[PDB]
């Protein structure tokens, strides 16, 4: 089967629009705890810290799981 | 979820889940989204995965699939895991819904959503797809979170199923 809504990384980051308008449904008080009421950009268009870049270029794994291999 | 002719749909419907165990886990649905402006209304509007407090897990899956092992689209199903190390699950979680509501995984209709959850001392990845015993697919969707979620050669991913 064949997808005909296709939108790669950079056309899903292009139509990323900052709108403070919350939608109501994270409005409910049982995701205060989630409720992010300033809206974030993309963590794509953050560039990565030294730090991620290692882990991401070596080793993301936990250690719980590399303690069983 | 009402959809307007200016913005761009998704494939599906999706729709975002929260849990977090409280001394229970118990899945709460938060909302269903059409388009790809829809998405980015409720994404840039939820806390990342890795400022979540406890046992706490998002759920993104299709409209209509419920993201418990009750449901029957998941019964047959399977999924892939990924056990990784604090700091590294809102981007990969940001990553793989991109991927997956982008429909670059290229499997049909396999997929059934994703799912990040936050542990004390790791982070796991997953995404569900609809039939386990399909090799083909289940391989494919391997290959495709290596390049989407860009991991190291040998990174440690399984994929469990319910027998």
């Amino acid at each position: 089967k064949l997808a005909d809504y296709r939108y790669g990384r950079e056309e899903m980051l292009a139509l990323f629009l900052k709108d403070n308008k919350i939608p109501s449904d994270l409005l409910d008080k049982e995701f205060l705890p989630i409720l992010q009421e300033e809206p974030l950009p993309p963590l794509a268009l953050v560039p990565f810290t030294e730090e991620e870049q290692r882990n991401f270029s070596m080793s993301v794994n936990s250690a719980a799981v590399l303690r069983l291999t | 979820p009402h959809m307007l002719e200016a913005e761009h749909p998704l494939q599906y419907n999706y729709t975002f889940w929260y849990s977090r165990r409280t001394p229970e886990q118990n899945i709460k649905q938060i909302g269903t989204f059409a388009s790809v402006e829809q998405f980015w209304r409720f994404y840039s509007h939820m806390v990342r995965p890795g400022d979540l407090t406890g046992h706490s897990d998002f759920h993104l899956f299709k409209e209509g699939i419920k993201p418990m092992w009750e449901d029957d689209a998941n019964k047959n199903g399977g999924k892939w895991i990924i056990r990784l190390r604090k700091g590294l699950a809102s981007r990969c979680w940001e990553n793989l819904i991109l991927a997956m509501l982008g429909e670059q995984f290229m499997v049909g209709e396999e997929i059934c959503g994703a799912v990040v959850s936050v542990r004390f001392q790791e982070d796991i990845i997953s995404i569900w797809n609809k039939t386990a015993s399909d090799q083909a697919t289940t391989a494919r969707i391997r290959d495709t979170l290596r390049r989407v979620l860009n991991l190291p050669p040998n990174t440690i991913m399984e994929y469990k199923t319910h027998t």
